[PDB]
């Protein structure tokens, strides 16, 4: 018969809902995304986009504020949810005590709401994650995690779902401290792992970067169309 | 008062084969005027209106909220709204509060969606329907409305001196009395079609 | 259940007894053992442990290279009518496992032997592709699988 | 109580919703729909499996149920289970209305409805909904749309839509009709016409069994153009015309 | 095959098996029994004894609902304490809202209303303690009613619960018990009771005895070892 | 999981069939045919009642309860939870009643209740309802006949059938009875069709005709239909 | 047919039957009683008895015969425990509807009021069915008498003479014949055949002590049974 | 045989209880030191993989100004206990104007150690070590999932708790002074590390009645570092 | 096997193993013996510790100024009752003006329990409670325990192996009513010494001793207050 527990957990070691959720991540749609000093990069792919269909519909990146910007992997079932709510925890945020409080209290709020989204009864543990984007305040980069556990973490690189999107990040430490100095090639390191990720169609890529204070627009295929041809002529520079 | 605090006055008229409302445009607070484009009477359905004297939020406020319940009711049924039906649905709504109800004059005038026979009738603030055979006239005073009509209003008037009887009504007692003013909308409609004319008032 | 055996935990007590054969007491030489199915909830904590301890493999769905190497190598041997590219067999499907790949070449030479040997029918070719087209198409969601 | 509870919101061992799982198995079975780009005007049809004529079919629109009188959605499932939805957004559509004065834009109306079906799934042990319907409009920005739900909670709205089983032969071959939009609403209606004689189990592309109704963009009313089964059969012979027509070539 | 379990539920052979293990749970506890004259009505209570155990005239089954109702208790004695103070709360809603004596017909029915209740449900779990209830009045006389777990309300002259020695209650036909005054009666009762209930099985015991009637004005009380004294007076020497 | 109170039973099968509701239709084919027929003025409905022993007398207990003066119904298959829906109809009608003040359609009986039919099914703990509903009346100048489920979904039938080989009456009804015929012609294919899976014996408490008028609904007591049906047909 | 544990719980079943409810059945076997009810023209006459293992039973306690109303009476079967949670609601909506209403007491339709009080204990999550069967007579104006019996899965039923139990299977067998034919009934007629019916069943014939007779007839409206006195002579009447 | 996990199992205690100290095994381990001079703590982070940042994961949160604490297993889980945890000893401030000192917070997380429940939710595995200096000086207190109270002076935590106190309660005589304390944790620390240690692997948590606060302060982390 | 799963089960003997479970939890408390005289009382319990350098954990505390008490298994629901015994307290000394009997007191604990015990899903208290408390008649000396029934007696023994102490106490206990506080400390330590294993202490710190009277208010004494109660003993024999 079916034999197993829920919560919580098991003897063995390992959670139960915790650590599978952790399969319903990594089997995510496969994105990647940077931090630097001026312009944060970011990337996503595996839509399986059959070219028939809208592409906005299945836009995977959301904006709370223009400073801020949403970046998960999962299902799209529970991300309006967390949209709606999110969204709402940055109004009510915004509304009273104007000047909001720098990047510990929204990243703790879907983290802490998380754990005792798997505290109470009744309550089913979410099976997605997500990485905050955006810029801190005087000019410096912020970036976090959500993890199914509810700790919050910072990364100097962003690589999750398939071992082909590990490769971006692995691009990203061969740059040292001094890369990049110029905009150019930090656009390019997407549309080099644009071939690496996934399918290689061209089409499921997509990247949105924010230089400074300035809000980020989504890229139009004429920038983005540039600099993927630079990045075939940066890679045989090496050659 | 309360009623005379925005003013206004709702005159509606049956006629022989249709039937006629009408409401000034004037809007300000007590003796003080605001704009006189304001809108009173409300589209509702199709061929029917609504005509609302009192305070200028009731009438924003029960108009909004009978479009809620008005399209609820024809969604669920493709049938119209038939006046009975919209009549009551303002009476249930201003009996949500009994001890706190909504002050306002609601006239409902239109046409049966059946036929082309019209129907007029007119509700307390407090929910109250009652129903005329001749004509609804609600507003701040009483004795131009009730005193003129009676030796003005015919049992068989067609729509050339219906509009004409009430114009006039309107012309001596503006250009008479203070409370109302500033323009008077009239909505007469028919089987055949829907009229709108705009009388003519004083600016002062 | 099979005729009179158990059922229930009868079954569980002949694969107790795989067990035990292969446990095994007492066995030294091989006979190396290998292990195989779709789905493995059977083995109990305590088989595992004499084996397979040490290597039991998973082999993830193919991607697009693995794909192309799987059906440009099954034709290494025999193609059909030759001419046969790659790029736009992989770009038409997406996805599926190498599985089918072969049943739908299967039938194209079939097909075209109505023929008795070659020759290709535009209406007819993606009409009969359609068959298996839909037949991936009609699960295509699951999801959302992610 | 933990015994008896079959962990329905609770996940499947192998990652799955198993739940969801065998509740898109009867979306795959059972309502048949279709959509498809069209300018200056939106199209909808579907097949009854009630389309056994010992019928009324009193209920004028019955699978193609009309929320509001500009926007209708077609629906595939159960019927009493979907009333309870299509009230409820009939509501939420209308709610909008209220403190709006505006007609509810396509995007946030199925975003609404779609955490409705979700709430069920995440929490409480509630039967799912098993109902996926479509969505059609138009607004101000984007203009016309095409959405779809899905069980799960999530949105599945495209461009384009395969429901629920049958349609197969046409699914593939409006990949080579992507073309983008035209009208002529009858030419839009004619290659509906073709889905809908080639692909019915039965064929003959059986008129009482089928139901078009067609939003036709208008300012500001927005007709929406329900047709009578008294133009469904010229329009049905129209292209059989034109589908022998198109067997003259080869 | 688990039909136990729930006590919402029934049973292959068509009864509640929590009813069935509950019967045999007031069996296991000690003998309490109970037993009704003319005037009055007796209660009696025996205390087991193994090791010490614990200071005499402890944690008695004996307990005093009312003025004119008492309570002879048997089984599991946490329970028996519960449904003393619910007795307690029940007989201090009649005190209040009408303020003379509780009838023992309906103050049975209250009790019965609510042991049966927690039978139903699977949440909550049946009651194992059987007792008995008895009263005298002026207005009213004596009655005596046996109350079961399983909910049913009614009574006798006598009844015994607890140990299932079942012999203590042999000898009281024996005797003048609806003629006698319930004075000697008292001391009538207890001879039996030291000579059944043998040593073998328990080396020691302690015997409780209560009564309510003519003699008390109605009043319930245990009576006094020292006072009449007669208790176990003639209980030593009727032992053959 | 939760509380514990009565979250919902219903699961969805490997093929996403119902299960205990499903089941629910197995009561109405192991229940008692009833059947009902729309045509030209009014709906006719036609039930069945035999006593198990000769002790019983039908002349109090009625299987036709009609839920307002205008609206009649019939019910198959299982009483105990058919008596609860129906006093809900009753206190439901009236808010339509009250409110849009008129004598609400048999159409808005339906959208109402099988909504509710859904949720109660939706709601777990308890057993559906094993009830099919034959809902009738006059609305607008037309009647309508509606054949609600135990799942909750409604349809619209000239002549329909439940109960007992409901599909063998349910050929007959649509052959016998075509187009529309009089309220008097409705009632004789009516009891010809209840006469089939009936016994040898037709009297006066074996079957009970209720008709809706334009009118509005008239309960016919026995006496008529003794004396329409003899001799039945 | 059944599957996983609903077998441990009260639900429907893999082939849409029930368990439960049917286990319900034998639920009045352990009480062993039998109720048959006969009604007359302007009469209805109930029959009923008591087993008494022992001499201390009381006759006035140990009673089946239950009184609702001054004008409608009322009695049980099976278990006894069931029984009296539903004497107390028997009485609550006959208050309700005296105090509301004021008049003789929804004499048909008061079955279904109760059977759906009946209904709720059986349609609650986890709850005991309650299997006890309710029986009912009534007084109506220029209807005549009436008799109801209800059963506790939730329906109203009643009829002119009606019996459902353990043995009263084979008493209404005989109540078929016996009524019709074409007779009419007077006072003692339905008295006599009450014996009857149940002498094609068991009728051990006995001291009548223990058996207990209910009767209504219309002359003074107000329901009311005698004691011992000329139940016997009605016995030794039908006897010739 | 899982009935409930809160029922008291045949053995018997309940289940999840006995369920949440396995899940210390996940999670990194630290090392309490009490000394008359003050208190010192250290732990190490566990870094899987250089893309972690080390200020983003303490394990160290000081619950009120002059009293510290350290976690245990997960992270979050000790979040929604550390966070209230502050609120509470500011209350006491308010009300009595003086606040908790080393012992009013234990008795407040004591109340609370054990808040699960099915009916009427889901017990922390997270052991948590309470440092700080009260009335009688500089003081270290520890606690357990099991929700039992009891005064630890130098405890440590993690799956090297077995390993790390045994050999840490002989050094505990009190003729050791804070300085020979401070040496003997990173002995067990360097043994307890696959990683050489880093500026990034591990911190210290140090809390005395005149220095303060400290808490702690950067690139002090570092000098006990190159120490090793 | 099937029929054992949930708590509603009696078993076919008749008992419900849910209590006896929770009775395994007061019997892994230390040992601890309460005892009272005809004057005054004394209670001794025992500490216990996981690790060397952890302080030895308390038992014996006070609540009630006549009161003291011990407690030995769960310590969760023991603190919760806690919180909910100085309730009680603190109730009468406010509305009434005077303590609680100990007699109707534990009453109320007995009952407070008794939902728990019932209810599915809920769990029973393990508890260790030796309650010794002046009322107008004297010292009290009750017992705890899950199934909640509470024995007045002169003296109980509960916690490991603590029956050997009842063996001390049958002919010694009817024999300590007419001690003094003085004697009655160290007869009563003399009780807890083959409670422990004879080979080892039993030392000062390791040991809970309170003592209560009419007009003595109850104090906690450990640590270095057990010495005057150590000293001018006899060794155990061999």
């Amino acid at each position: 018969s079916y034999d197993r527990a829920i919560t919580v957990f098991s003897p063995d070691g390992h959670l139960f809902q915790v650590e599978y959720a952790q399969e319903a991540v990594k089997k995510g749609s496969t994105a990647v995304g940077v931090r630097g000093r001026d312009i944060v990069v970011l990337g996503v792919e595996k839509k399986s986009v059959a070219k028939l269909q809208d592409e906005r519909t299945v836009r995977k990146i959301c904006a709370l504020d223009d400073n801020v910007c949403m970046a998960f992997a999962g299902l799209t079932a529970d991300a309006r949810i967390v949209i709606n709510r999110a969204r709402v925890e940055c109004q009510s945020h915004r509304l009273t005590v104007e000047d909001p409080v720098t990047v510990e209290y929204i990243t703790r709020y879907i983290a802490s709401l998380k754990q005792r989204y798997t505290q109470s009864n009744g309550r089913r543990p979410f099976g997605i994650s997500a990485l905050i984007v955006g810029f801190d305040f005087d000019g410096t980069p912020r970036l976090y995690q959500t993890d199914p556990s509810g700790t919050y973490h910072a990364w100097k690189a962003n690589a999750i779902g398939r071992g082909a999107k590990s490769v971006r990040e692995f691009l990203e430490k061969n740059y040292t401290d001094e890369a990049i100095e110029t905009d150019d090639l930090t656009i390019k390191l997407v549309i080099k792992a644009l071939l690496e990720v996934v399918q290689s169609g061209g089409k499921n890529i997509e990247l949105a970067v924010m230089r400074r204070d300035q809000s980020l627009k989504i890229l139009n295929p004429e920038e983005i169309e540039k600099y993927v041809a630079e990045i075939e002529k940066e890679k045989e520079e090496n050659e | 008062s309360i009623m005379s605090y925005n003013g206004g006055a709702v005159m509606a008229m049956k006629g022989k084969n249709c039937v006629a409302i009408a409401a000034d445009r004037r809007f300000g607070i007590q003796a003080q005027m605001v704009t006189t484009d304001f809108q009173k009477i409300f589209p509702m359905g199709d061929r029917l209106y609504i005509g609302l004297a009192g305070l200028a939020t009731d009438v924003q406020t029960v108009a909004q909220r009978l479009k809620f319940r008005l399209n609820l009711y024809e969604l669920k049924e493709g049938r119209q709204i038939k006046p009975y039906t919209l009549m009551s649905m303002v009476a249930n709504l201003l009996y949500e509060k009994r001890f706190g109800p909504y002050y306002t004059e609601p006239v409902i005038a239109g046409l049966d969606p059946k036929t082309f026979k019209p129907f007029i009738c007119s509700l307390d603030l407090i929910g109250c329907p009652m129903v005329t055979d001749d004509f609804v006239v609600s507003g701040t005073c009483a004795e131009q409305m009730y005193g003129m009509c009676e030796s003005l209003w015919e049992p068989n008037m067609d729509p050339d001196h219906l509009f004409e009887t009430i114009s006039q009504a309107m012309l001596n007692a503006v250009d008479r009395d203070a409370v109302s003013g500033m323009g008077v909308i009239v909505h007469i409609i028919e089987k055949d079609k829907i009229t709108t004319r705009t009388l003519k008032a004083r600016m002062d | 259940y099979d005729s009179n055996s158990g059922g229930e935990r009868e079954i569980q007590r002949t694969m107790l007894e795989l067990l035990n054969q292969l446990d095994g007491f007492d066995s030294r030489g091989d006979v190396k053992v290998i292990m195989a199915t779709n789905r493995i909830e059977t083995l109990d904590p305590a088989l595992i442990r004499p084996g397979r301890i040490d290597r039991k493999i998973e082999f993830p769905l193919p991607d697009e290279k693995t794909k192309k190497r799987i059906f440009q190598i099954h034709t290494s041997r025999m193609t059909l009518a030759d001419d046969v590219t790659l790029d736009d067999l992989i770009m038409a499907k997406d996805d599926l496992s190498g599985a089918d790949i072969k049943a739908i070449c299967t039938e194209a030479g079939l097909m075209a032997l109505r023929e008795r040997r070659m020759k290709v029918t535009n209406e007819d070719f993606k009409k009969s592709k359609e068959n298996v087209l839909y037949k991936k198409q009609e699960g295509t969601p699951e999801g959302l699988y992610l | 109580s933990r015994r008896y509870d079959s962990r329905t919101t609770i996940f499947s061992p192998e990652g799955r919703l198993y739940q969801v799982e065998y509740a898109m198995e009867a979306i795959g079975h059972a309502g048949t729909c279709l959509g498809i780009l069209a300018n200056d005007g939106v199209l909808l049809a579907a097949e009854r499996r009630n389309i056994h004529k010992l019928l009324d079919e009193v209920f004028f629109s019955e699978k193609i149920y009309k929320l509001n009188e500009d926007m209708a959605c077609s629906v595939a499932g159960i019927t009493s289970d979907a009333n309870v939805l299509t009230n409820e957004l009939r509501l939420i559509a209308q709610r909008y209305l209220l403190q709006y004065q505006e007609p509810i834009p396509c995007e946030q109306l199925v975003t609404a409805l779609c955490d409705i079906k979700q709430a069920y799934t995440q929490f409480g042990g509630k039967r799912p909904f098993g109902v996926s319907l479509l969505y059609i409009g138009w607004d101000k920005h984007y203009g016309f749309q095409l959405y779809q739900s899905d069980p799960s909670g999530n949105y599945g709205g495209w461009k384009a839509t395969c429901i629920g089983n049958n349609s197969a032969a046409a699914v593939s071959m409006l990949k080579q009709d992507y073309k983008e939009g035209e009208m002529t609403l009858k030419s839009a209606l004619a290659l509906a016409i073709k889905v809908l004689n080639k692909t019915m189990d039965v064929s003959k592309l059986s008129a009482e069994k089928v139901e078009i109704a067609t939003l036709t963009r208008e300012n500001g009313k927005t007709v929406i153009r329900v047709l009578k089964q008294k133009e469904v059969e010229q329009l049905i012979k129209k292209h059989e015309e034109e589908e022998a027509k198109a067997e003259r070539e080869k | 095959t688990g039909y136990d379990l729930s006590a919402s539920t029934f049973s292959p052979d068509g009864r509640v098996f929590q009813v069935e293990y509950a019967m045999k749970a007031v069996e296991n506890s000690s003998t309490a029994i109970g037993i009704r004259c003319k005037d009055g009505v007796v209660f009696g209570v025996e205390k087991l004894v193994l090791s010490k155990l614990y200071e005499e005239g402890s944690n008695k089954r004996l307990f005093n609902v009312d003025r004119h109702v008492g309570m002879a208790v048997a089984g599991l004695l946490a329970d028996a304490r519960s449904l003393a103070d619910i007795a307690r709360e029940e007989a201090s809603n009649f005190r209040s809202n009408f303020g003379y004596n509780i009838p023992l017909k309906h103050l049975a029915d209250r009790v019965a209303m609510y042991v049966h209740a927690y039978t139903l449900y699977s949440a909550v779990r049946p009651f194992g303690c059987s007792f008995m209830l008895g009263s005298y009045s002026v207005n009213d006389g004596a009655q005596l009613y046996m109350i079961d777990p399983s909910g049913v309300s009614y009574g006798y002259w006598g009844c015994a619960i607890g140990k299932a020695r079942q012999a203590a209650k042999t000898e009281i036909e024996k005797l003048q018990m609806k003629e006698m005054t319930c004075r000697d009666i008292v001391k009538e009762v207890a001879k039996i009771i030291y000579i059944v209930h043998d040593e073998v099985k328990d080396k020691a015991f302690e015997l409780e005895l209560s009564w309510v009637g003519e003699l008390t004005n109605g009043r319930h009380e245990i009576v006094p070892k020292d006072i009449r004294e007669e208790a176990e007076k003639y209980a030593k020497e009727s032992l053959k | 999981a939760e509380r514990g109170y009565s979250f919902s039973l219903t699961t969805f099968s490997p093929s996403g069939k119902l299960v205990q509701i499903e089941y629910a239709l197995a009561a109405v084919a192991g229940g008692a045919p009833s059947v009902g027929i729309k045509a030209a003025n009014g709906v006719v409905l036609a039930t069945e009642k035999k006593q198990k022993s000769i002790l019983y007398d039908e002349r109090s207990v009625h299987k036709v309860e009609p839920i307002t003066k205008h609206i009649g119904l019939v019910y198959s298959g299982m009483g105990p939870d058919y008596r609860v829906l129906v006093h809900r109809a009753r206190k439901l009608a009236q808010q339509y009643y009250l409110v849009y003040q008129e004598p609400i359609p048999t159409a808005q009986l339906v959208q109402r209740v099988a909504s509710v039919m859904q949720e109660y099914t939706q709601s777990g703990g308890v057993r559906p309802f094993g009830v099919s509903l034959l809902i009738c009346g006059w609305n607008e100048g037309r009647p309508y006949l509606f054949q609600s489920d135990p799942s909750g979904a409604y349809f619209a039938w000239k002549a329909t059938a439940m109960g007992k080989n409901y599909v063998n009456g349910k050929t007959f009804l649509e052959k016998r009875y075509n187009e529309d015929l009089e309220l008097e012609d409705a009632i004789h294919t009516a009891i010809l069709t209840l006469k089939e899976s009936f016994e040898g014996q037709m009297t006066e408490d074996n079957i009970e005709v209720g008709i809706c008028n334009e009118a509005g609904f008239r309960r016919l007591t026995p006496t008529e239909v003794k004396d329409y049906l003899a001799a039945i047909a | 047919s059944s599957a996983g544990f609903d077998r441990h719980i009260t639900i429907f079943s893999p082939e849409g039957r029930l368990y439960q409810v049917e286990y319900a059945f034998k639920a009045i076997n352990q009480g062993g009683l039998t109720s048959v009810a006969v009604r007359g023209k302007d009469c209805a006459v109930i029959v009923t008895q008591k087993k008494v293992p022992d001499k201390l039973l009381d006759s006035s306690t140990v009673t089946h015969l239950f009184k609702i109303t001054e004008n409608i009476g009322c009695v049980m079967t099976g278990m006894t425990a069931d029984s009296r949670s539903q004497v107390q609601r028997a009485r609550y909506e006959a208050a309700n509807w005296k105090y509301k209403y004021g008049y003789e007491i929804p004499v048909d339709m008061l079955c279904k009021r109760i059977a759906d009080i009946s209904q709720v204990y059986t349609q609650n999550a986890e709850m005991r069915p309650l299997g006890c069967c309710m029986i009912l007579i009534g007084i109506d104006e220029e209807q005549g008498p009436q008799v109801y019996k209800c059963d506790p899965a939730g329906y109203y039923c009643g009829f002119k003479a009606t019996a459902a139990g353990v043995k009263q299977t084979e008493s209404t067998s005989f109540l078929e014949k016996k009524v019709k034919k074409k007779f009419d009934w007077t006072f003692e007629q339905t008295v006599e055949t009450a014996i009857t019916c149940l002498s094609t069943v068991l009728s051990i014939d006995f001291k009548p002590s223990e058996i207990e007779v209910g009767v209504v007839t219309v002359e003074n409206p107000k329901f009311r049974i005698l004691t011992e006195a000329e139940i016997d002579a009605h016995l030794v009447a039908l006897a010739e | 045989y899982d009935r409930g996990v809160n029922t008291f199992s045949p053995e018997g205690r309940l289940f999840q209880v006995e369920y949440a100290i396995e899940a210390i095994k996940l999670g990194s381990t630290a090392i309490g030191i009490q000394t008359s001079e003050g208190v010192c703590l250290a732990v190490e982070k566990r870094i899987t993989s250089p893309l972690m940042e080390p200020s983003s994961i303490e394990k160290i949160v000081e619950i009120d100004a002059h009293i510290g604490c350290a976690m245990s297993g997960l992270i979050a889980d000790a979040k929604t206990l550390i966070d209230k945890a502050r609120v509470e000893t500011q209350n006491h401030w308010f009300t009595y104007n003086e606040t908790m000192t080393v012992e009013s917070v234990t008795q407040a997380v004591s109340n609370l150690a054990l808040q699960f429940g099915e009916e009427d939710s889901r017990p922390f595995g997270v052991a948590l070590l309470f440092g700080g200096v009260d009335e009688k000086g500089p003081q270290l207190f520890h606690m357990d999932p099991s929700g039992t109270f009891v005064q630890c002076d130098a405890r440590a935590i993690g799956s090297a708790s077995e390993g790390a106190q045994s050999s840490l309660q002989e050094v505990y005589h009190k003729s050791m002074t804070l300085k020979e304390a401070i040496k003997s944790s990173l002995i067990i620390l360097k043994q307890v590390m696959e990683e050489k240690l880093n500026a990034t692997n591990i911190e210290l948590a140090t809390v005395q009645p005149g220095q303060n606060f400290h808490m702690f302060t950067k690139e002090e982390l570092e000098e006990v570092i190159k120490d090793i | 096997n099937q029929y054992d799963n949930d708590v509603t089960v009696w078993s076919p003997q008749g008992r419900i193993h849910q209590i006896e479970y929770a009775m395994e939890a007061v019997k892994q408390g230390s040992a601890t013996v309460g005892l009272k005289s005809k004057t005054h009382a004394v209670l001794v319990a025992l500490k216990r510790a996981q690790s060397e350098l952890a302080a030895h954990q308390k038992k014996i505390l006070h609540v009630d100024n006549h009161i003291g008490i011990s407690i030995a298994g769960l310590t969760a629901d023991a603190r919760l009752l806690c919180n909910f015994m100085r309730q009680e307290c603190l109730d009468s000394r406010f509305v009434f003006d005077r303590p609680l009997p100990v007699s109707r007191l534990v009453s109320l604990i007995g009952s407070k329990t008794q939902i728990p015990t019932q209810r599915y899903g809920r769990r029973p208290y393990g508890v260790g409670l030796l309650i010794a408390g002046y009322d107008d008649m004297g010292p009290h000396i009750f017992q705890t325990c899950p199934s909640a029934n509470y024995f007045d007696c002169r003296a109980m023994s509960i916690g490991a192996r603590s029956q050997s102490a009842r063996t001390y106490l049958e002919r010694h206990m009817s024999e300590f009513m007419e001690c003094n506080l003085n004697e009655l400390v160290k007869h009563g330590l003399r009780a807890l010494r083959e409670t422990l294993p004879a080979e080892q202490d039993l030392t000062t710190k390791n040991v809970s001793i309170g003592i209560v009277g009419k007009d003595l208010e109850f104090t906690i004494y450990d640590d270095d207050d057990v010495s005057p109660f150590l000293e001018g003993l006899e060794e155990r024999p061999q």
